[PDB]
């Protein structure tokens, strides 16, 4: 009877695990699971300095919880060194950490405020201005459309590129400015998030 | 319409994962699932790679299949190379509306056990005097990284050391243990005698602590020790 060490039996340490970035403050995120053929009690523990700031374990039931917010826009991969110790012997053991994303922020406008001059003669179909906003969150959830709120019969916006056309003959004695409203939204299937931004459109 | 979202319900980021040196063509991902066709008659969308830092990784876009890019290299996760992960995007332009997506792919790699041991130096040495007591520790040249070290990552990268059985000095492994093979010190467990013998041959085994012990790779050093008098 040499001491035999424990071992990690969990199978992310194989693979990876997967934590979503909203998951919180004090949520368990898995527990550890480790043999030791003597049955010595077990201890859990992480290591390093990165890792300590996010995680906490539990040292007899090795359920690990999360210190402080996962940010998927700031960091979507992290190397996590756990520990499990018979108090002979520290084992330690990397797992891949990797932050799922979710539909966390609306689209941002840039280069506002938003004002165009234009002569009463521009024609039909000419661009006037292209609005811009950019969306940190992946795929669909960072994929951004333009559309007016409402829709405006004398001006169209590029859902895609966000240039804005003329669609019908203007008339400065009719109307001499017009502020529409450009909503810049998300794409993503169940929750998309949307902002809004005004356009000053001034006819001479 | 729809062309350009994932068709797959699920998280947006398409993550796998790869064992370091894997076969050029290894299918990394084997169907992105993006909705729209590529090919055909009428393609409503392109597909192609952004960000794909040192190409390795190849895109089939009909298929929508993903592949490993590694002719004439090895993926390798170990120092100098340090491989973790590849982070690719597959960019989706739909081709009616103008609508771009990027379809985030992390590729995690996963390390192998395919380094073993080296010793720092080729041997290694201790004198012992001859009174020196059962029990007392004559060797600790081990410590620091002047033993045994490993590249790999982990247990893969971790070492122990036992004591051989020395057919050129038999009695060498019954005169001095190793009690905490993680450490590799040597401590004596017979007492010693000078007019018997002046110098014992310790073959030394460092291994790694792979999970499986028949991918745990080994090296032997020799640990001398002579008495003094
Ligand atoms: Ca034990
Ligand atoms: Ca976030
Ligand atoms: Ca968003
Ligand atoms: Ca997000
Ligand atoms: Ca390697
Ligand atoms: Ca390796
Ligand atoms: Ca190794
Ligand atoms: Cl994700």
């Amino acid at each position: 009877q040499v001491n035999r060490l424990p071992f990690f039996t969990n199978h992310f340490f194989d693979t990876y695990l997967l934590i979503s970035e909203d998951t919180p403050v004090g949520s368990s995120v898995t527990q550890l699971l480790a043999r030791d053929m003597d049955n010595d009690p077990l201890v859990f523990g992480v290591s390093g300095e990165e890792a300590s700031r996010f995680f906490a374990v539990e040292p007899d039931t090795g359920v690990v919880w999360l210190r402080q917010p996962l940010d998927r826009e700031t960091k979507s991969e992290f190397t996590v060194e756990f520990s499990v110790s018979d108090h002979q012997g520290v084992i330690t053991r990397k797992v891949n950490i990797q932050v799922g994303d979710v539909n966390d922020n609306a689209p941002t406008f840039h280069n506002q405020p938003y004002s165009v001059r234009i002569p009463e003669n521009t024609p039909v179909g000419t661009p006037i201005f292209i609005v811009n906003a950019t969306d940190p969150d992946l795929g669909a959830g960072g994929s951004v459309l333009y559309s007016f709120q409402p829709p405006s019969p004398f001006f169209a916006i590029d859902s895609a590129r966000g240039i804005v056309t003329v669609i019908q003959e203007l008339d400065y004695e009719v109307t001499q400015a017009y502020q529409l409203t450009v909503n810049a939204t998300d794409q993503d299937k169940t929750r998309p998030l949307s902002t809004l931004a005004n356009l000053a459109i001034i006819i001479t | 319409d729809d062309d350009c979202k994932l068709a797959r319900g699920g998280p947006p980021a398409t993550i796998v994962a790869i064992d370091e040196e894997s076969r050029n063509g290894t299918i990394l991902v084997d169907n992105m699932l993006i909705k729209g066709t590529a090919g055909g008659p009428d393609p409503t969308i392109e597909l192609s790679l952004k960000d794909n830092v040192d190409y390795w990784v190849l895109l089939d876009p009909v298929k929508q299949m993903l592949f490993l890019n590694s002719t004439g290299r090895v993926l390798d996760r170990d120092p100098p190379m340090n491989i973790h992960s590849i982070v690719v995007q597959v960019q989706c332009v739909n081709k009616k509306v103008g609508t771009v997506i990027y379809h985030e792919v992390r590729i995690v790699v996963r390390d192998r056990n395919d380094n073993s041991p080296t010793f720092k130096h080729e041997s290694y040495y201790a004198t012992v005097n001859e009174l020196t007591p059962v029990g007392t520790t004559i060797f600790t040249g081990f410590s620091g990284d002047n033993g045994a070290t490993d590249i790999d990552d982990g247990p893969n990268g971790q070492i122990e050391y036992v004591i051989q059985y020395n057919p050129e000095d038999p009695t060498s492994n019954d005169t001095f243990e190793i009690p905490l093979m993680l450490t590799g010190n040597v401590v004596l467990r017979k007492r010693l005698n000078y007019e018997d013998k002046t110098r014992y041959y310790v073959i030394i085994q460092a291994n790694d602590r792979a999970q499986n012990l028949n991918e745990r790779r080994t090296t032997t050093t020799t640990l001398t020790v002579d008495l003094e008098h």
